[PDB]
Order: C-alpha cells, then structure tokens, then sequence
C-alpha cells in the first residue's frame, strides 16, 4: 500500500534556504505528480508546486516562483522542494501528495512538516511531569500527563509510550504566554489500578530546537486527612 | 485564479442528522472539483472527487453534487467522527482550495471529570510553580475554571486551553494553568480550581495544599 512520507523543516532566518522531501513507497513517482500544497492559520490550504512524471516539466504558484526548486531521485523514489530566500510569509505546514494525473484528485497526502521563517531565535521546551495522585483520580480513573513549558516556535509534537498509547489521550492546542513563548500539555486517563505497575513517558519533539524528551511520569502521594 | 467559497465557515448538527456543506466557484469549473476532509493534527483525506464520485473506503453516506459554480457535499447520517473540517478544490485553473467549513455536533449533556496536579519538583526548582486543573471529556463546551488560592479568587495569572470535538463521544476537554514565581507560590497555602459546568448541579472544587506532595 502507498505512503508519503516528509523530512526536514524548523525554524529558517528570513533569507535563508531549506530543503524538504517526500520519501514514497507503494508507488514512484515516475507514474506520477509529486505536488507541494501548504497550509497556514488564516490562509487554508494553497498550491505551491509540481513536478511532473517524466519528471521534464515544473510547475510554481506566483508567489514562489523563482525561489522554490521542486525535484525528484528516482532511485530514491524520492521527491524534494528546495526553498531559496524564505519570507514569513512562506511560514506554515508543507505537505506533498501524489495525483496519478493533472486531473485526478490527491488520494494520497504526506503527513506534513512545518517550515516557519522568523528573525527569532528558538527555544526548546521544559518538561514537566502532572504526577497522578488522589487529586487527579475519579471514580477508578486516574489522570497523568506531561506540562511543556517555554517553546518556541510552534509546533511540539507529543506521544505517549512510542506512540503505543492513545486511548484517552488529550494533547491541547498551545497557549501563547505574555513572553512570546508557547506552553502546552498533555494528558491521559488511565485505569486508577494500573498506576503501579504501568510505565508512562511522554515523548516530546519539538523540530526547530532539535530537541526530543521522553519524560517518565510517576505517581505521587497526595493523601492526607491532616496537612501539616 | 478561480476562487472558491465555502458555506456556511461553521455548521452544527446532531448524530444522524443531514448535513450539506456549500462550494461556490468565482466562474465555472465544469465539474473539476474534489472534496477533502482534515482532523487536527492530520493530512487531509480525499473523500469525493470529480464532484460526485466516491472515494474507494470511504462511507456511501458521504455524497457530491453540483455543475458550473455551485457545487455541494452531502452527509445522509451523520456519525461522531464526521466532525472535521472539509475542504473543495478545484483544478479547472491553477488548484485553488476553498477555506474551508468546520462541522460540529450537539450531543447530551456530560459532566466534567475534575483533576488537579501540584507543582514538579522539577519546576519548583527552576523558580516556578505550575498548577494544572484538568477538564475531562465534558458536554457543552462551555466550562468556567476560577483559580482560588486561599479561597481568594485569582485573576491575570492563568491560562486555559480546550480540545477539538472528540471523535467517539463529542464532548470537549479543557486544561487551566495558573502560574506563580516559586516565591508568589510559597506565599499562600491552598490551590483551588472551582469548576461550574451544565453537568454539575453545584461548583465542583479540587485543591491541595502547597508541599504536600
Ligand atoms: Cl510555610
């Protein structure tokens, strides 16, 4: 079965360049349309560039044009897009995705990379464990999680065990601090019986600092009748 | 270029509900127009193309229509894990896509389940205290989280965020962070987070005491 998937990305001073690609297996894209689609807040989804099949013919938006450089290994079976002269207004989600021809619909989609230009410098996050407790239990569920602190820019990506655990779990949209700073979390609930004896670490990626933290989350003893 | 509108930017319905989302074309597009649905975190996934042919997995109660400008997508049975935003595109001229039309549902009332998590020791010791109530899996979205500390109503000094619509339920998620220099933190004694929501006949509290765990 087929599947595109994206590398590179993070944070770009204004002026300088970067490169993605599109790895693809179940399919080359010497049968195929390797297109470059983006996505911003406030600006939806919006056509960057192509390449073709034979791979003899390009394609840009006007507003890359002149820039950006779509590309293609076919002993890769790989596809690439070489940004030239970043602007922020280039800031924003990078898919590829496949079209069998100029009039068949994009079926499949990589699963996107984010490309934010900026003067700023970056800022790895702090991670915190929230510490199930009798606080954050309810009924038999208990709550556990992670709080990533002073970030920047967007996006983290969170997971919980590798990714083996997703049920119940709730990553927020991120919230923007007074310092220009973002902070988020995590959380998950589990089964109040399992806390003894369950391991849970969430994994945190944050691509513009090139930092990923894998934070085990322990319980804490929180009950008292009397506090002194 | 040829830009497309969608309408209506926000459409509520319920469970088994029909729902038809709004495409206009800016000049005719003769059919070339496809229909794509995005969760948050993910790649949009092709539902119609050509304006009503049915993308192979996807359920037959997803339905194009329309020809010249106007064209529309149908949902028969509305299901919770429509909730989505879904997204036309044309490819008559250079591909353009609409902005878009984000679907949500009512369901009945949910209760919030409240947690509450004191400061890492981690964090105390970079000179600062995070407290964290958690919201879990309520309906309406509709929530109000006061921060008392002492039982004195706290304000400036919090931040909140809420999920997007789950996928199996429909209900919401809120996560509030009230945070305070390590040396604000060890001024006072008890972190309250007060909770009042439509599923709560009363104000729900849960709270610590600093330095208890
Ligand atoms: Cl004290």
């Amino acid at each position: 079965e087929v599947q595109l998937v994206e590398s590179g990305g993070g944070l770009v001073q204004p002026g300088s360049p970067l490169k993605l690609s599109c790895a693809a297996s179940g399919l080359t894209f010497s049968a195929n349309w390797l297109n470059w689609i983006r996505q911003a807040p406030g600006k939806g989804l919006e056509w960057v560039a192509s390449i073709s099949p034979d791979g003899g013919s390009t394609s840009y938006s006007d507003t890359v044009k002149g820039r950006f450089v779509v590309s293609k290994d076919n002993a890769k079976k790989t596809g690439y897009l070489q940004m030239n002269n970043l602007r922020s207004e280039d800031t924003a989600m990078y898919y590829c995705a496949r079209r069998a021809t100029r009039v068949s619909p994009f079926d499949y989609w990589g699963q996107g990379v984010t490309v934010t230009v900026s003067s700023a410098s970056t800022k790895g996050p702090s991670v915190f464990p929230l510490a199930p407790s009798s606080k954050s239990t309810s009924g038999g569920t208990a709550a556990l999680g992670c709080l990533v602190k002073d970030y920047f820019p967007e996006p983290v990506t969170v997971s919980w065990n590798s990714g083996a655990l997703t049920s119940g779990v709730h990553t927020f949209p991120a919230v923007l601090q007074s310092s220009g700073l973002y902070s988020l979390s995590s959380v998950v609930t589990v089964p109040s019986s399992s806390l003894g004896t369950q391991t849970y670490i969430c994994n945190v990626n944050h691509k513009p600092s090139n930092t990923k933290v894998d934070k085990k989350v322990e319980p804490k003893s929180c009950h008292h009748h009397h506090h002194h | 270029d040829i830009q497309m509108t969608q309408s209506p930017s926000l459409l509520s319905a319920s469970v088994g509900d029909r729902v038809t989302l709004s495409c206009k074309a800016s000049q005719n597009i003769y059919n070339y127009l496809n229909w794509y649905q995005q969760k948050l975190g993910e790649a949009p996934k092709l539902l119609i193309y050509y304006t009503d042919r049915l993308q192979t997995g996807i359920p037959s109660r997803f339905s194009g229509d329309g020809s010249g400008s106007d064209y529309t997508l149908t949902i028969s049975s509305l299901q919770p894990e429509d909730v989505a935003t879904y997204f036309c595109q044309q490819y008559n001229s250079r591909d353009t896509f609409g902005a878009g039309t984000k679907l949500d549902l009512k369901r009945t009332v949910a209760a919030p389940s409240v947690f509450i998590f004191p400061p890492s020791d981690e964090q105390l010791k970079s000179g600062t205290a995070s407290v964290v109530c958690l919201l879990n899996n309520f309906y309406p979205r509709e929530a109000k989280v006061q921060w008392k500390v002492d039982n004195a109503l706290q304000s400036g000094n919090s931040q909140e965020s809420v999920t997007e619509q789950d996928s199996k339920d429909s209900t919401y998620s809120l996560s509030s962070t009230l945070t305070l220099s390590k040396a604000d933190y060890e001024k006072h004694k008890v972190y309250a987070c007060e909770v009042t929501h439509q599923g709560l006949s009363s104000p729900v509290t849960k709270s610590f005491n600093r330095g208890e765990c």
